[PDB]
């Protein structure tokens, strides 16, 4: 369970022209110790990969947003959902109790605390 | 405060007309002197009440409260001179004033004597609060902001003034608490529903719920420049606390229509504690902490009966100490990384060891180790709604356990390996680090050795 | 492979030789710097133990009188009828 | 202050051969099975043209990873796929998803009816009828 | 995806409503006079027939 | 990665999960040259097809039944104690700030380490010159002239010349 993962597949001779994808890193990676390696940095490198993550996840996802379909109001059956629930528990709940409180008495007789 | 309010005024004339850069050890200097004052005419006896002088005191009987509001203004400005030296120095004075400025309306609150000097006074903040926000605060997206800053808390408050008034008219005056021996019942109509309705939803701006929040994490997260009116804004959220004051009388018996904020409180307990393990930044990551277990003590008020009121008086202050002190530890590793993301801050534990044994205790607040002064009051909640029913103990237990892993979860992010960068971030935790995160546990723990004082009535 | 043949030929000359430079301790080099400074078995314990048992037994004689309840050890559990009492059990 | 690109875009196709890579270099050419097509299905508020997710995934792993730091610990470039869930999880052992293991508890299912009967130690089963004998029938004498 | 959604769709409606409803009273606003006191009279009027205002 | 140096890969490693579940040494020994008989069923021929039907039942009888928790050495990416020495984790350079008397200690080791910083810092007069060279545009896997072309003074200096070891 999660997963198989298909870690063997089939080549030759696949997709030749394929390879030096390797080549987009490299040269970001030459440009990354190019940048790392210097006299006098003294400060974090830019990074825009983690520039690029929080602000396209924490903002820019309500502008994304449309409330279009209803697979985005399928929120209705996860935050109200269960707190109805809590209540239709709750108000079953705290009154079966009382009226065994109030007609007849179950308690024992030193409850002070409470 | 017969004078309190007095000396603490006169500081005010004395920061422009100071010389140079003495403004920061004569501030502080005189700060302290008046700590000693607080603690001498008050906590007295003690057998209902100490009404203190006249119509402008009632000497914070019940609950004492006032010594916690007094630590910060000599705890902030040793803060807030991490990132704060570089403008004209008349600029930088008026910074300095409009803290101080923010202390005395706050003076006067949380004692205040009455209910119409309460509600001016209550709303006697947000206007220093605000300017802090928009001038000399961090990047864009402040001024949406500091409009959510507004606009919810003034939006709640104002039907206070259709619901005091309308009191003060009807059944004598509410000048005096005191005089409110006379209270009439209230019973079930259309119209009391809303008596009570504005009586109470007020106090819900500031003390969150699951709805109506989504404000807080803006100002802590878009917060001034490390962590200074934050730390303000910590006691800014915890002094609700005069559903204390109202609801004690003044419709007591409408419970009928308690049940919705029993659960909406409840629901939204587990909830949002859990909608942060997946958050990516660090000024957040305490924001969402401060929602659950603050969010803990409104079923213990709401829910009448003391054993209730006893660890309610205590779970103020708990996190009001503790998240305050883990604001200083994010104001903290700023000055040396420039970003408050979480993730950027692998490989630490090792440039900075004396810290270190910081990260432990206060994380250590949360697991919170039962004899301190946190799980002695939750046990007291405990105590409390297991007499109301059996099924209270499952969703409120649960959020001892989420939080469990969300405090462990910062700790282990500080253990890693190679650090990858950082040819800045060089700084050994120098004095100002060290000495200002001091004075938090020192007094936490001290009042963990006879916690009598913190006790209400109750 | 013969192009990494000039590489590590030199990295020896200077990884190792910033090892051969990593391998340095000039005459024990510590300064300290300033400044200085089994059979007893007399104050070493004496100070540990012998110490604190006359404090904590004044905290004990001083508690009884004043707490209406001290130790509170219980019955006698005892079988025959001893000189304790006057009479005696078969 | 960075504001070519700062972020994704309402994707997802805006000609999305000049997203990938004009900025944010998911895809070299647009045809590295990583261009920003796989905005999952949209309408939502997923991501936009997001250099984020369906991209080949379920581990960071910390493996060999040697041609740079690369894993998971010590900052390849701009490889960001999906993050905050991988810090602790792995990828595929040898054996498969066979739930055995309700099978495993299902042994004492067998004798979780055996719970209902009794344990008593003299004498045998005899299990046949009533002539066991349990409880008390007659009196003394 | 809720907590920033389906509480931000509530409160930001708001706004955008105010801010479409702000729109319609300036822009329908540019001059004609002509236009302007036309209305005055039909203020003039309706005030006669609609309420208590000639009992 | 390619179709003949696919085969060297699994031969490494189809030996050394059979360790794991010999109990002698001899045992395991003599599955060595037993196990090579089957290796040596197709010596030398053509790299097509015929070469991968040999690999491609190598999918099967390789995974299937694979190492039941094997030897690790325990010095690996993977093994207990692997990453044990963290303790220490040589802090390289951690020795910018002393504020002295704390450097008191270790005379000549300070004497000698603003000595290597000027090898660090006059190379981009040598090492620049040939970075804009080396590169053609955008290419390969950039390590410069491993004795570029006079003195390779590292081409990596000094981080990764002076990179961290082990204890
Ligand atoms: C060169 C040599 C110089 C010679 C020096 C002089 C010789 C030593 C002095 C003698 C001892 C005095 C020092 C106090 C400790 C012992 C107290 C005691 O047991 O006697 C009871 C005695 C009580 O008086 P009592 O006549 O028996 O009855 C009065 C009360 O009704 C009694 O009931 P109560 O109201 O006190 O309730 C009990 C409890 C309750 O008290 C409290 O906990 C309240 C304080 C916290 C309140 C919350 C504050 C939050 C802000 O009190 C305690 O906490 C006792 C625990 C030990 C003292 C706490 C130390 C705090 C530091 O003393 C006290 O407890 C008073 C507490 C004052 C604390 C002073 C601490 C001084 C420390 C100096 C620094 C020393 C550092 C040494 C380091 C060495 C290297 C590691
Ligand atoms: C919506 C507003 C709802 C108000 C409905 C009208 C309430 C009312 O008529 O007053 C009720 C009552 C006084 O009127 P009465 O019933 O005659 O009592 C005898 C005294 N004459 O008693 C009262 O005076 C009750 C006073 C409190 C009710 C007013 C405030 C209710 C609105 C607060 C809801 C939350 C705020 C929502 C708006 C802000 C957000 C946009």
């Amino acid at each position: 369970t999660t997963l198989d993962p298909a870690e063997y597949d089939i080549s030759s001779e696949t997709r030749k022209a394929q390879a030096e994808r390797l080549a987009i890193r490299s040269r970001l990676k030459r440009e990354y110790q190019l940048q790392y390696y210097d006299p006098s940095r003294r400060g974090v490198i830019e990074d825009p990969a983690l520039v690029r993550w929080t602000y396209a996840r924490s903002a820019n996802i309500y502008p994304n947003f449309r409330p279009n379909t209803k697979t985005s109001l399928l929120g209705a059956l996860f935050g109200i959902g269960p707190l109805v629930f809590w209540y239709y528990v709750f108000k079953t709940d705290r009154d079966r109790k009382e009226k065994l409180i109030q007609e007849g008495k179950l308690d024992r007789t030193f409850n002070i605390s409470y | 405060m017969l004078k309190y309010i007095i000396p603490t005024i006169m500081l005010m004339p004395l920061t422009w007309l100071s010389k140079n850069n003495m403004i920061w050890v004569n501030s502080t200097a005189h700060s302290l002197l008046i700590s000693f004052t607080s603690l001498l005419l008050m906590n007295q006896f003690g057998d209902n009440s100490l009404n203190f002088s006249l119509l402008f005191f009632s000497d914070s009987l019940s609950t004492p409260l006032l010594i916690l509001t007094m630590w910060l203004l000599p705890l902030m400005l040793m803060a807030s001179q991490h990132h704060l030296s570089k403008e004209n120095l008349t600029r930088k004075k008026l910074f300095i004033t409009m803290l101080i400025s923010l202390q005395l309306f706050l003076i006067m609150t949380f004692t205040a004597m009455e209910l119409i000097l309460f509600y001016i006074l209550f709303e006697a903040t947000l206007v220093p609060t605000l300017i802090i926000i928009t001038r000399w605060g961090n990047q864009t997206e402040r001024l949406n902001a500091g409009l959510y800053f507004l606009f919810y808390t003034l939006a709640g408050s104002l039907p206070l003034l259709v619901a005091l008034i309308y009191i003060q008219n009807t059944v004598g005056s509410l000048n005096f608490l005191m005089l409110q021996y006379w209270v009439q019942p209230v019973h079930n109509s259309w119209s009391n529903v809303f008596m009570w309705l504005a009586c109470m939803m007020a106090f819900m701006v500031k003390m969150p719920l699951y709805g109506l929040h989504l404000w807080l994490p803006k100002a802590h997260v878009e917060a001034p420049i490390a962590g200074s009116m934050v730390l303000a804004a910590v006691l800014l959220k915890l002094g609700g606390y005069g559903m204390l004051r109202i609801t004690l009388i003044l419709n007591p018996m409408t419970d009928f229509m308690a049940y919705p904020f029993i659960m909406l409180s409840l629901w939204g307990m587990i909830m949002t504690s859990s909608i942060c393990l997946r958050q990516t930044d660090l000024k957040s990551l305490i924001a969402y902490s401060s929602v659950s277990h603050m969010a803990l003590v409104i079923v213990a008020i709401l829910i009448q009966t003391p054993w209730s009121y006893m660890g309610a008086t205590a779970l103020m202050i708990a996190h009001g100490l503790t998240s305050s002190m883990l604001f200083c530890l994010a104001n903290s590793n700023y000055e040396r990384i420039h970003s408050r993301t979480m993730i950027l801050a692998r490989g630490l534990q090792t440039l900075l060891p004396l810290m270190a044994t910081w990260w432990l205790l206060a994380s250590l607040t949360n697991l919170a180790l039962p004899p301190t002064i946190n799980l002695i009051g939750e046990l007291f909640v405990v105590m409390s709604t297991f007499s109301w029913s059996n099924i209270t103990i499952i969703l409120m237990g649960v959020n001892m356990v989420i939080t469990a892993l969300y405090s462990l979860y910062m700790l282990i992010m500080t253990q890693r390996g190679k650090y990858t960068y950082h040819i800045n971030n060089i700084s050994p935790s120098f004095t100002r680090e060290n000495a200002l995160m001091s004075l938090h546990i020192l007094p936490l723990l001290l009042l963990t050795l006879n916690p009598k004082i913190i006790l209400g009535p109750l | 492979t013969p192009e990494e043949k000039l590489r590590l030929q030199q990295l020896r000359e200077l990884r190792r030789r910033w090892l051969k430079d990593q391998e340095l301790s000039p005459r024990e080099p510590v300064l300290p710097p300033q400044r200085v400074s089994t059979y007893r078995h007399s104050i070493f314990a004496f100070t540990h133990v012998l110490i604190p048992v006359w404090i904590i037994h004044y905290y004990l004689k001083y508690h009884v009188t004043t707490k209406p309840y001290t130790i509170v050890e219980k019955k006698p559990r005892i079988f025959p009828g001893d000189t304790i009492l006057e009479t005696g059990e078969v | 202050a960075s504001h070519i690109t700062k972020d994704m875009l309402p994707g997802p196709y805006p000609k999305t051969p000049e997203e990938r890579a004009a900025a944010a270099k998911k895809y070299n050419m647009r045809v590295e099975d990583y261009e920003p097509y796989p905005d999952d299905g949209t309408g939502y508020g997923d991501y936009p043209k997001l250099p984020d997710r369906s991209q080949q995934e379920r581990d960071p792993w910390y493996d060999w990873d040697h041609p740079d730091l690369r894993l998971n610990w010590g900052e390849p470039m701009h490889w960001d796929l999906d993050m905050y869930i991988r810090n602790r999880v792995d990828t595929s052992p040898t054996p498969v998803n066979w739930n055995l293991m309700c099978k495993h508890l299902f042994g004492f299912v067998a004798f979780m009816l055996f719970m209902f009967w009794v344990g008593e130690t003299y004498p045998a089963y005899q299990p046949v009828g009533p002539k066991q004998y349990p409880y008390n029938n007659l009196y003394l004498e | 995806l809720l907590d920033l959604i389906w509480l931000e769709a509530i409160l930001p409606k708001t706004i955008s409503l105010a801010q479409m409803k702000a729109s319609t009273l300036v822009t329908n606003q540019k001059g004609l006079i002509k236009l302007y006191f036309l209305s005055f009279l039909i203020t003039i009027l309706i005030s006669m027939i609609l309420f208590n205002f000639h009992e | 990665l390619t179709h003949q140096q696919k085969v060297l890969r699994l031969y490494k490693r189809a030996l050394r999960h059979l360790e794991s579940w010999c109990i002698h040494r001899d045992k395991y020994r003599y599955f060595a040259c037993l196990l090579r008989a089957r290796f040596d069923e197709h010596k030398n021929e053509k790299d097509m097809v015929k070469a991968t039907q040999l690999l491609r039942e190598a999918e099967e009888e390789f995974w299937h039944g694979q190492h039941p928790q094997p030897y690790i050495f325990p010095e690996s990416p993977g093994g207990t104690s692997y990453e044990r020495y963290e303790c220490y984790k040589v802090p390289e350079w951690c020795l910018d700030d002393w504020h002295p008397s704390e450097k008191a200690m270790y005379p000549d080791y300070f004497a000698k380490r603003e000595q290597w910083k000027k090898l660090r810092r006059e190379s981009w007069e040598r090492e620049v010159k040939q970075l804009q060279e080396e590169t053609p545009v955008g290419g390969p896997r950039t390590e410069a002239l491993p004795p570029a072309r006079k003195q390779g003074d590292l081409p990596p200096l000094w981080w990764h010349i002076v990179t961290r070891p082990r204890e």
